[PDB]
RNA sequence: UGUGGCGGCCAAGCGUUCAUAGCGACGUCGCUUUUUGAUCCUUCGAUGUCGGCUCUUCCUAUCAUUGUGAAGCAGAAUUCACCAAGCGUUGGAUUGUUCACCCACUAAUAGGGAACGUGAGCUGGGUUUAGACCGUCGUGAGACAGGUUAGUUUUACCCUACUGAUGAUGUGUUGUUGCCAUGGUAAUCCUGCUCAGUACGAGAGGAACCGCAGGUUCAGACAUUUGGUGUAUGUGCUUGGCUGAGGAGCCAAUGGGGCGAAGCUACCAUCUGUGGGAUUAUGACUGAACGCCUCUAAGUCAGAAUCCCGCCCAGGCGGAACGAUA
RNA sequence: AUGACUCUCUUAAGGUAGCCAAAUGCCUCGUCAUCUAAUUAGUGACGCGCAUGAAUGGAUGAACGAGAUUCCCACUGUCCCUACCUACUAUCCAGCGAAACCACAGCCAAGGGAACGGGCUUGGCGGAAUCAGCGGGGAAAGAAGACCCUGUUGAGCUUGACU
RNA sequence: UUGGUAAGCAGAACUGGCGCUGCGGGAUGAACCGAACGCCGGGUUAAGGCGCCCGAUGCCGACGCUCAUCAGACCCCAGAAAAGGUGUUGGUUGAUAUAGACAGCAGGAUGGUGGCCAUGGAAGUCGGAAUCCGCUAAGGAGUGUGUAACAACUCACCUGCCG
RNA sequence: CGUGCGAAUCGGUCGUCCGACCUGGGUAUAGGGGCGAAAGACUAAUCGAACCAUCUAGUAGCUGGUUCCCUCCAAAGUUUCC
């Protein structure tokens, strides 16, 4: 079962994509999961489950909502084990409903907790973590 | 006309009277409750907050993720010299409570506790208990003394010893030592008291109240911060950039009509050294003092089983704006109440205690010294030499 | 209190049948003052008059959750009723909105009061002064619930209230340890595995407890570690001037800039959040009234986010037990 | 469906070029298309135009604007969510030292009452003197309501009111 | 007594109040009930009262009615009904009984007949008006549950025990 | 700042800056009158008619006030015509 991580990807955050489909921004309308709070802006991080619209790619899939996924992040957070770790980028991908992925492969590292979570991930990865 | 959306609210209705204490050792509220079944002992003790550091430990909890791994998780360092009994205390039951029946004290009664009768040592001609001791070698004063223990022995039922600390043994400024009545639960008090008496001038050490792994509860007084404003001391929302009198403010006092204000509503006024009591806070191992034999001295404390160097607790250039510490401690898990140097009642639970994250047996890795004052990278003075060579000085 | 809003009685009929599971035609008894009306009792030597920002409390006519009864309730679900107002009821686009409508997340996105809660608390974006432009009317000065552009938000040091800080009262003066009258009050909701691809079901579908492991929402602390500050003006660089010049530095309302101890500090770092009693709906044991029955008339049982005491916070023109006493 | 065509009542003619849900269209958040995950918004056409229309000016256009309006790349403490620092006050002391305002005053419930009391009635209660703050209440202060109505009270403007 | 759904609303007849007016009572107050006043001593009263607050039942005061897990407690006055109850309590009419009722606990509940008109069927059982006798201790041209028609199981009416 | 330093200031940001530019002295225009690149602007802190004296104590079916005691009697808000 999951772990907490300290989170920095709140709503209109614009998250770069890792899959082949045609896709390069992902951009983040809402969380999956979150229920609320006066005035708190909805925040993912990694592992985590999105609802996403992309801004520039193939015509085909601009303008709809897909569910996407973090993979990598740019906030800084703590595993049990006493390391703070963290990447160079912002980086998901496009998932339909039930959590089996749209592309191929992954142009990168996964995080561990996201190949830990996710039965349909870590064996697309490049570098887990 | 009413609240648009919803919310929760700001702070908690219970704690509200935040004043500065009127104690500045952390009162006792409540000990346990006594079953005539089980053998007599104290309840409660007395250290001082010195400190905080890491640990290592390889875990086990079947089920969850962190099983059989290693975290790191952090711990407080509390130094506990030895307590000195010089007294008793008898209570009796009644329709209005709880009244103090009768009291009496030791022939032999240290300094650092005739200190503790006095706003001036300086001055003071150091003359408490001079004519009440006298009692104690007289022929006329084991019989008195001795009508009275068998009158506790009759009418109370409710008893209690009162304790001296050791500050001849700390590194602080201070030389007055702490009186703090403690429950004594057990048998009938008939034996609770052939057991009090006994001990009347001996010392108590740590390894009899409390033992490894425990669930205690930590009482003392808050790190003070001064008269601060509404938005410090409740949380409330700023205001926006464009208020003509102010943004860290509450905008709505009250409504109109019940034409006065609510002690509910949120104020300006003093933060902090309010009295406070945290709840079951573990114990990963009690600590042992510097004890000389056979010429050597003995210093290891942090000396774990899975590294076995010489070192202590103490870290690099010392614990910081504290001292070093010498005498026995104990290492709670978590963070706890209080500046340094402050004092810490402890306590058993009243709340008899099964679960699992209760039961769990603790054995550590690992136990840091690098110096805390600043940035370290050493974890012993000899260690640093080895890595680095000679400098210019040798 | 007509209109608005909410709810009862009677029962022709809707419902494959069957008035009443769930509804209710012709009719008729009422409640509310979160609708507009009626009227003008009070204020014209003046109660600052639209909606948003922020904060608390109450109601409940119960949207979730807790506890139960009924269905045209086989299971998943869905519907009506009961005690229950403990704890919540969110993020965005167009609009000045009160109202409206769409995206998404969700246990759920119930409704209202508090001078249509709240301008010496804010904002002035709308209306509702003086400038300006049209689109109807008039011969005209001028006029528009027809639209537009720009248009200064004054005071607190007095009483109270509320928050905090000194003190007052008694037992001869003074100091140590303590008891507790009365007030304050706290925790909350949700996934996964397991039961289990099981009960139930001829299919499609698809439950539950006890036991594990995490999570939100709220509260009380804390600075070992990451993160933020930095005028230790701590030490590297560096521009213009200035002491003849090298070594030693100064002024440019902190010169700029690089890395920075201590202390403050963040769901942006870690730590903790709990026990018993009487009983509401309701379901029940013995048993009359009323030779038989019957939860009720006398007697006896179980029972819950409610209630109350405790755990915790403050300690009375309330005491107590102990030492020194010029 | 649609209306090129045909008649028929009327006035001094009866709206010819163009140009639109506009700084001008009640119904209205008019409807097809374009920009957004979602748009009473902005822009591109459609004209039925309550009340568009030609020196009472009509349609267009390079430069220009402290003018009105929309959207994209840049950049940010405007927000999620607030932290810490510096300057001057505020604070405490010596010296100097004014104002507005003031029937009498100043803890609450509900009741009646000129129908929303600090004083009345029934209950709850009431313990010297005071330092810092706050902005619920005094239907707070500030000015014989600037809105409306009356007055056999006026003035600035205008014509077919009367002289 | 006129308008109005009504109003602590607009409008009129007769008398008496209040305004101008205090005093006992209705806790409370212009109008409601008692009585109208120079300064006071004894006495008896009105309307209203007689647990304490508060003068007066601190009477061996009378006969009944009523229990509420939202009881009730006085003219104007300050909270409300249609509809319902096997709480208990008074009343009104008419039947069932030692010739054996009312519980309860047992045995019967027929054929011509599936009575005819309608309908794909109307075996007694949506429906329509019509609605008889052989047998008897007693069985109705039928009280309900059930089916496409029935089947199959009750109840009207009588019997044994019981008093 | 708004019982101010000011009976219209001060601060950061702003518009113009060789032309219908920006200022000193002497001079002409006077209150139903002057002057106006036109807001009813300006005419000595006053302007949809300036200031000083008089006529003047201007008029008011409307506001506010209206000074010593005891004694006796004690009303009206309805009717015609404005």
């Amino acid at each position: 079962a999951k772990f907490r991580i300290s989170l920095g990807l709140p709503v209109g955050a614009v998250i770069n994509c890792a899959d082949n489909t045609g896709a390069k921004n992902l951009y983040i309308i809402s969380v999956k999961g979150i229920k609320g709070r006066l005035n708190r802006l909805p925040a993912a991080g990694v592992g985590d489950m999105v609802m996403a619209t992309v801004k520039k790619g193939k015509p085909e899939l601009r303008k709809k909502v897909h569910p996407a996924v973090v993979i990598r992040q740019r906030k800084s957070y703590r595993r049990k084990d006493g390391v703070f770790l963290y990447f160079e980028d912002n980086a998901g991908v496009i998932v339909n409903n039930k959590g089996e992925m749209k592309g191929s492969a992954i142009t990168g590292p996964v995080a561990k907790e996201c190949a830990d979570l996710w039965p349909r991930i870590a064996s697309n990865a490049g570098s887990i973590a | 006309s009413h609240r648009k959306f919803s919310a929760p609210r700001h702070g908690s209705l219970g704690f509200l009277p935040r004043k500065r204490s009127s104690r500045h050792r952390g009162k006792v509220k409540s000990f346990p409750k006594d079953d005539p079944s089980k053998p007599v002992h104290l309840t409660a003790f007395l250290g001082y907050k010195a400190g905080m550091t890491h640990i290592v430990r390889e875990v086990d909890r079947p089920g969850s993720k962190v099983n059989k791994k290693e975290v790191v998780e952090a711990v407080t360092i509390v130094e506990t010299p030895p307590m000195v009994v010089v007294g008793i205390v008898g209570y009796v039951e009644t329709p209005r409570g709880l009244r103090t029946f009768k009291t009496v004290f030791a022939e032999h009664i240290s300094d650092e506790c005739k200190r503790r009768f006095y706003k001036n040592w300086h001055k003071s001609k150091k003359k408490a208990f001079t004519k009440y001791c006298k009692k104690w070698q007289d022929d006329a004063g084991k019989r008195q003394l001795d009508k009275d223990f068998s009158s506790m022995k009759k009418y109370c039922q409710v008893i209690r010893v009162l304790a001296h600390t050791q500050m001849r043994l700390l590194p602080l400024r201070q030389k007055k030592a702490h009186l703090m009545e403690i429950q004594v639960n057990g048998g009938t008090v008939a034996e609770k008291l052939d057991w009090a008496r006994e001990r009347l001038e001996q010392q108590v050490p740590v390894s009899q109240v409390f033992g490894q792994d425990e669930m205690i509860d930590v009482i003392g007084v808050t790190k003070g911060k001064g008269y601060k404003g509404v938005t410090s001391r409740w949380h409330t929302k700023k205001l926006p950039r464009k208020t003509h009198r102010g943004l860290r403010k509450v905008a709505c006092i009250g409504a109109w009509h019940p034409a006065r204000v609510a002690f509910s509503v949120a104020r300006a006024g003093q933060k902090g050294y309010h009295h406070r009591t945290e709840i079951n806070k573990k114990i990963y191992k009690i600590g042992q003092g510097y004890l000389i034999k056979d010429g050597k001295l003995i210093k290891n404390n942090a000396s774990t089983d899975y590294d076995l160097s010489d070192k202590s607790i103490n870290p690099l250039g010392g614990f910081v704006h504290y001292g070093e510490v010498t005498n026995d401690f104990v290492m709670l898990k978590g963070c706890v109440v209080g500046t340094k140097k402050r004092v810490l009642t402890l306590r058993k639970s009243l709340l008899v205690q099964t679960k699992r994250r209760a039961l769990e047996k603790i054995d550590l890795k690992f136990i840091d010294t690098t110096s805390k004052f600043g940035h370290g990278r050493f974890q012993t003075v000899e260690e640093k030499k080895a890595f680095m060579g000679p400098l210019k000085k040798d």
